[PDB]
């Protein structure tokens, strides 16, 4: 699909 | 993109629910695989997602610690599980799968939705 934001910036991963 | 979403229904506010993302196992889009919300007459929402570098799971401030995402692998499917539902959490949910880039876009492939609504 078209390009979205990065919605992983920002968020702290586990 | 075959990339259904299901394990949708009605739910009493508290209930759990399971949801289920099936990839192909034939194409990968593909490091990447994440769920996200769409409610009548809000935004799209990032729920959760889970990336293969050693597996990494992310998720949004409002569902964290009540929403899990998790892998069965044998099956190339992605599972949902919500906890402690609320009327809040009320929408289609859906999957994408992409190739993370750590950059300011992504190129999501998008599944098809599954309609969860948690009411009395």
């Amino acid at each position: 699909g078209k390009p979205i934001p990065n919605p992983l910036l920002g968020l702290d991963s586990t | 993109v075959q990339l259904q979403a299901s394990g949708g229904g009605f739910v009493q506010p508290g209930g759990s629910l399971r949801l289920s993302c099936a990839a192909s196992g034939t194409t990968s889009f593909g490091d990447t695989m994440g769920w996200f919300r769409q409610a009548p007459g809000k935004e799209r929402e990032f729920v959760s997602a889970i990336s293969r570098q050693d597996d990494s799971h992310y998720y949004a401030d409002s569902v964290k610690g009540r929403f899990t995402i998790s892998r069965d692998n044998s099956k190339n499917t992605v599972y949902l599980q919500m906890n402690s539902l609320r009327a809040e959490d009320t929408a289609t949910y859906y999957c994408a799968e992409w190739m993370n880039t750590r950059r300011e876009f992504i190129t999501p492939y998008w599944g098809q939705g599954t309609q969860v609504t948690v009411s009395s």
